[PDB]
DNA sequence: TTGT
DNA sequence: ACAACTGCGATTAC
RNA sequence: GUAAUCGCA
């Protein structure tokens, strides 16, 4: 009913999954709970499943995220306990536990953390019929039956009939024996099966037969069976049929099954995981009920139903699931695009799925079945390549667990038009043509030829024979790839790089829309969740920075805005009002604009003038030369907020005490602290200052200091008293600093077309090359990247952007504009440039001799360059990786307790690692002393290291260490714990004496 | 009520004293009055 | 060209003192703009 | 409709409903809109009617009639084409105003304010 | 020459606020809590309180 | 898994 | 039974 | 101090 005439919601998948869960999965799980009766009198407690009612959360989301509490709902079910002596059943409602609730965006709040549930792709239960060719002889044919639990009832055939099951570890097993054990009398078996001559010539249980509803259906499909859907059990007729098909495969009457086909796979959504978690929680609850009944019998007391049930199992189960499950990950909130793209991921790796190493090559390639249902250019780069992928824009999840795609039906009928979400297996038996119909050759139009898809193949057929047509432009891609303008002119390899780099953008202090776009930024910003959308019609009577008042139908609703908040990836979140006071807004329109969004469209970068030429080497490899205008005009300024927290953990000996007056500290510090041991709001701090001062008696000084690189204003501090832990808990003090970061040498910039670079010099505007207009270019890029990485759409974008800037237009172009004609992008770009040149009379914009190229001058000398250069205004983004974060340096500070090597990590102030591939290079160069120094006194030799500082301060020569490092000594100790000795035992060549080194 | 300090300099100024007397915030300033400039050299056609 | 761009000097606001604001990344009641927006607006004040 | 607000505020009335509304007494101006799912221009007209209904919460009544369901009634109302709007005044002596084609929202506001 | 596909389709006003109630956008997203409450999936605290009070009074 |  | 790139950095969970 | 997960080149 929805998504067949417009782009569906990006978060509709999680929405419908959570809805189906709450609708049916809770009741289905509550139905299967057993009747607790563990006694001689058989005192029985029961839960009335019909009286299942969830309750609204006691706290709001804005309070859960603030107080680090979970956002859940209360499950109340009426229960009846029939006592043995009372001979009656008292009925009361019990609080089983809390069930987490999902937001409209798909995210859940557990312990104050935003977490998303990534979907998993698992093979569907069924019969599979693979084959394998033997080294010598005929090819072996095998049929595997897959169960919901994961049972494998294999069947094999040798050169003879030899219908042997591979269930047993032994050589083989008799299929006739299995059929006789099933119930067959050895006569009806041969009577029912086809080709009975072959069968007659040849002369644990619950989990294998636990076929799902899906399993039943599939079994019926492959092996024609009329077994009702309800009977989801491995019937012997199914086995008989399986055998029949297997023998038939030997004579050529069969078709093997492709296990990479989607129709053979199921998708597990948040509902499937929540249902299993609820079942496990119910099992734990039944165990706890049995235990408390056993205890009440020991204490000679018949208790009320409330006394039996405790709220622990449900809460602890859901908490452990959200905390430790491999398919529950924290939401990435670097930019609004990440929030939406995170919930569309489909993963092969997971609990019950292929591990990175396990996955065969075949698993990781596109299968023709993935067309329109999965993204063919969005994967995870690394060892898990081809195992983590996204979900198509127009896809939906089906009733049977299969992803479905929208296909138009061009076949003539009563309606003559349909949009059907065909499942993966069904679209194979259809002629799907993605081409247009704008061709006439003096014959009827239906006689024209067009490429089409049939039986997982490509072929050319007449328009009379095509049943389906793929009209939607964004049907075969995902949100990440669809945001790439002119994607047809870019290589498929660079598309993945561009999709990955769009995810890294940092929201800037100011936002500007893109001149050239694909038109998906609107719905992206709509479904991102960082936008204020009204839920009621009315008028905006009052406008304020903190809140917005919307008066409608005699009711006033207040919407709270976000003012300089902090995301999970240290990126600022802020919202600004868009609508003025006194205008009407419908239910759905935009009230305010969040970060990285202006005018309701996603805006992850800026539009700057760009020239493609080499400049004095500053552009070698990939490197960008940028002007100072981007610096002193705050074009790429961004705000980053980092949090630091230390809990006041109360030890058994003494609790921690927070005092401002702490001795043994210099007077230059502690200025920011208040009367209480905490920094004040609005205080500028730097590296090595004290944020929270604690006496820590148990006295000492476990304080909070700033690390290297932390220089920002203290925006807010929170004193968080922790409760609900069944006992007094430590208070938490969270400080927040805001670091304004400008664009600097070493920062990464990127373009939507896969172009990435690192700034190398900030030249002034006077030295920058200027156009014939007189304006200096903002950035200069290397023109040799285009033939290397094969990105041609960037040129188009630059030019169209120049044209737009001059004519004050914004172009939202759907991909694959060459379906209309040939060189449609080129025609559009050249036409818009000419118009700009005519309207604003700048002849330079369109040069008839070389369209799209102009001749610029040098800022230094003032002489024109020989060849023309490309001048445009592309959309450049600033990436999260920044130099400040990557800078690091260690002299001699801290060591590991056991290894005694220097520590790891930039935050921990640790050195760099000399691996085996570097020791090899050092040995090849022949630098023995450098290797020895690095392996002993710069790393592990405690005495030598202690002496190094003294020798360097005094200035004396550092002697060569002769003792063994701590790593070797450790080995000796370990090996001798393993009862193995190790002695150096050096022998002097002078006097032939053995000397042990300890 | 707000106070302002006006200074005359050249080029762009980096707000170096972020840590300074409380209640006063330093703003980076660009002292470039000329926004853009351009020149063109056309011939006079005077023969030799 | 090199003289007009970089060798001409001007005057601009360099320091702003606010009365009772905690920090420059907060909002004051009665004003639609934050302290940072007010600083950015004062940054573009042309003087002679 | 207490928890979730309705997305669309204009209701599809039948011909008998319009006859009863015209026959009865009204205290607010009435606006009748004939539409058809098929006409392209009507997609825009509906958006402007939604905006007008939001701007006039309870000071005017806005209803829509589908020409496909009531073709004879629309023909009897002398409706030439689809983007047609009927402006019924509250006082029953004044004359109704019929507008055809896409008209600006300000024109509708001025008509409702002055003509009706 | 002029492109076959009209350029006016791609042209968009720079300072334009996108109306999410247009023909190319989907229906507004309903809040999960309100959507579950309106259909009766999740009851309010008042209903549970009244049910518990009635059960206590009956006992 | 894949092969040793 | 055994092994299947090298390192780095970030987060949360124990 | 160890895991899980993602990213980086
Ligand atoms: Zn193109």
């Amino acid at each position: 009913n929805e998504g067949i005439s417009t782009i569906p919601g990006f978060n509709q998948i999680q929405f419908e999954g959570f809805c189906r869960f709450i609708d049916q999965g809770l009741t289905e799980e509550l139905y299967k709970f057993p009747k607790i009766e563990d006694t001689d009198q058989e005192i029985e407690f029961q839960l009335f499943v019909e009286t299942y009612q969830l309750v609204e959360p006691l706290i709001k989301e804005r309070d859960a995220v603030y107080e680090s509490l979970t956002y859940s709902s209360e499950l109340y079910v009426s229960a009846g306990l029939i006592w043995k002596n009372s001979r009656d059943m008292q009925e009361q409602t019990i609080f089983i536990g809390n069930i987490p609730l999902m937001n409209s965006l798909g995210t859940s709040i557990v312990n104050g953390i935003y977490r998303i549930v990534i979907n998993q792709i698992l093979q569907s239960p069924g019969i599979y019929y693979r084959s394998e060719l033997d080294h010598n002889g005929i090819s072996v044919y095998t049929g595997t039956i897959i169960s919901d639990w994961g049972g494998r009832s294999e069947l094999e055939i040798d050169r003879k009939a030899r219908i042997w099951a591979r269930v047993s570890r032994k050589q083989k097993i008799s299929i006739l024996v299995l059929s006789s054990a099933m119930g067959l009398n050895l006569r009806e078996i041969l009577e029912n099966v086809c080709y009975p001559e072959i069968f007659l010539s040849f002369l644990f249980f619950q989990q294998r037969c636990e076929l799902g509803r899906i399993g039943r259906r599939n079994m019926n499909r492959r092996l024609n069976l009329d077994i009702p859907q309800n009977n989801t059990f491995l019937l012997p007729r199914d086995i008989l049929a399986a055998a029949d098909h297997l023998i038939g495969l030997k004579f050529g009457m069969g078709a093997l099954d492709d296990m990479n086909h989607l129709k053979n796979k199921r998708i597990r959504s948040v509902a499937d995981l929540l249902q299993d978690q609820f079942g496990l929680a119910l099992v734990r609850l039944e165990n706890v009920v049995r235990g408390t009944i056993c205890g009440a019998i020991r204490h000679k007391l018949i208790p009320t139903p409330q006394n039996l049930v405790t709220s622990t199992p449900l809460t602890t189960t859901y908490e452990s699931f959200f905390g430790l499950h491999p398919l529950s990950q924290v939401l990435d909130r670097t930019n609004p695009l990440t929030q939406i793209v995170h919930g569309r991921k489909l993963s092969y790796l997971g609990p019950g799925g292929l591990t990175g190493r396990t996955a065969s090559f075949r698993i990781r390639d596109i299968h023709p079945s993935h067309y329109g249902r999965i993204c063919p250019i969005d994967t995870s780069e690394g060892i898990n390549v081809g195992l983590i992928g996204s979900l198509a824009i127009h896809a939906r999840i089906g009733h049977w667990g299969s992803l479905e795609s929208p296909f138009y039906e061009i076949s003539e009928r009563s309606t003559g038009v349909r949009m059907l979400y065909l499942s993966p297996g069904r679209d194979e038996y259809y002629m799907v043509a993605a081409g247009n119909s704008l061709a006439l050759n003096q014959d009827i139009q239906e006689e024209q030829v067009v490429p089409a898809r049939y039986r997982q193949e490509f072929l050319t057929i007449a328009w009379e024979q095509v049943h389906l047509r793929s009209i939607f432009p964004f049907q075969y891609f995902s949100i990440g790839a669809s945001l790439i303008p002119f994607i047809e002119h870019n290589d498929a390899n660079r598309a993945l790089m561009s999709s990955n780099m769009q995810r890294q953008a940092v929201p800037l202090s100011r936002s500007e829309k893109c001149i050239v776009g694909t038109g998906l930024e609107r719905q992206a910003a709509l479904d991102s969740g960082a936008l204020a959308i009204a839920e009621r019609e009315g008028r905006v009577v009052y406008t304020n920075t903190d809140k917005i008042l919307l008066a409608g139908n005699g009711d006033i609703l207040s919407i709270p805005l976000v003012i300089y908040q902090r995301s999970n990836k240290n990126t600022c979140m802020h919202q600004k009002l868009q609508v003025p006071r006194g205008k009407c807004i419908k239910k759905g329109q935009i009230l305010a604009d969040g970060a990285a969004t202006v005018g309701g469209e996603l805006a992850l970068g800026k539009n700057v003038l760009v020239a493609y030429m080499p400049w004095e080497g500053y552009n070698s490899e990939d490197a960008v030369l940028i002007s100072e205008r981007l610096v002193y005009e705050d074009i790429y300024t961004s705000f980053h907020i980092r949090k630091y927290e230390i809990q006041t953990h109360v030890t058994s000996q003494g609790p921690e005490k927070v005092t401002n007056e702490i001795p043994h500290l210099e007077a230059h510090l502690l200025r920011n602290l208040d009367k209480n041991g905490i920094v004040m709001l609005g205080s500028w701090v730097e590296t090595g200052d004290i944020l929270v001062g604690k006496l820590t008696p148990q006295s000492k000084e476990t304080c909070l200091k700033l690390p290297i690189g932390g220089r920002g204003r203290v925006i807010d501090v929170r004193w968080i008293q922790k409760r609900g832990g069944s006992s007094y808990n430590p208070e938490t003090i969270r400080v927040y600093i805001l670091q304004k970061r400008e664009i600097k040498v070493g920062d990464k910039v990127a373009g939507r077309h896969g172009n990435k670079g690192i700034i190398s010099k900030i030249l002034p505007r006077q030295d920058m090359p200027y156009l014939q207009d007189g304006r200096s270019v903002d950035m200069v890029f290397n023109p040799l990247g285009v033939p290397s990485r094969m990105n041609v759409g960037q040129i188009f974008e630059c030019s169209l952007g120049l044209a737009g800037s001059l004519l004050d237009r914004h172009y939202r172009i759907a991909p694959f504009d060459e379906r209309y004609e040939q060189e449609a992008s080129r025609k559009l770009v050249f036409s818009e440039l000419y118009e700009a040149s005519k309207q604003t009379a700048n002849p330079w914009v369109f040069e008839p001799e070389y369209p799209g190229k102009s001749r610029i001058f040098d800022g230094r000398t003032g002489n024109p360059f020989e060849q023309p250069v490309i001048i445009g205004k592309p959309y450049i983004l600033k990436l999260i990786h920044q130099v400040d974060d990557k800078i690091h340096g260690r002299s001699s500070g801290h060591y590991a307790l056991v290894t005694q090597q220097p520590l790891r990590g930039r935050a921990k102030q640790g050195g760099q690692r000399v691996g085996e591939m570097e020791v090899w290079a050092l040995e090849g160069f022949g630098v023995a002393h450098i290797l020895q120094e690095m392996l002993t006194y710069k790393s592990d030799h405690i005495r030598a290291r202690q002496e190094v500082l003294g020798t360097t301060i005094i200035g004396g020569t550092i002697p060569n260490p002769e003792d063994a490092p701590e790593s070797f000594r450790l080995l000796v100790r370990e090996l001798r714990s393993l009862a193995l000795e190790l002695n150096h035992f050096l022998v002097s060549e002078k006097n032939f004496q053995i000397n042990r080194k300890e | 009520c707000i106070g302002l300090q006006i200074e005359r300099n050249r080029g762009y100024l980096i707000k170096t004293p972020h840590n300074f007397q409380d209640g006063s915030y330093p703003i980076d300033a660009v002292f470039m009055p000329v926004r853009n400039a351009n020149h063109s050299i056309h011939s006079y056609g005077n023969g030799n | 060209r090199r003289a007009l761009l970089g060798e001409i000097e001007g005057t601009c606001i360099t320091r702003v003192k606010s009365e009772k604001v905690p920090h420059e990344y907060s909002t004051i009641t009665g004003i639609q703009e934050s302290v940072h927006e007010i600083l950015m607006n004062l940054k573009e004040i042309i003087l002679r | 409709g207490k928890y979730v607000r309705e997305d669309y505020l204009v209701k599809k009335v039948s011909a008998k409903d319009i006859q009863e509304l015209i026959k009865g007494e009204r205290n607010v101006p009435l606006i009748i809109d004939f539409y058809a799912t098929w006409c392209g221009p009507c997609i825009l007209m509906a958006q402007e009617l939604e905006m007008l209904a939001v701007e006039y919460e309870s000071n005017a009544l806005i209803v829509k009639v589908d020409t496909d369901d009531e073709y004879e009634f629309a023909r009897d109302m002398q409706v030439r084409g689809l983007p047609t709007l009927y402006f019924i005044s509250p006082d029953p002596n004044k004359d109704a105003i019929r507008t055809e084609g896409l008209i600006p929202i300000q024109m509708m506001r001025d008509i409702i304010n002055n003509d009706l | 020459g002029d492109p076959v596909y009209p350029t006016i389709n791609y042209i968009q006003d720079p300072d334009e606020v996108i109306d999410y109630r247009g023909p190319d956008f989907h229906e507004p997203t309903p809040n999960m809590l309100a959507y579950l409450k309106e259909h009766g999936k999740i009851i309010s605290r008042e209903e549970l309180e009244k049910i518990l009070a009635k059960e206590k009074t009956e006992e």
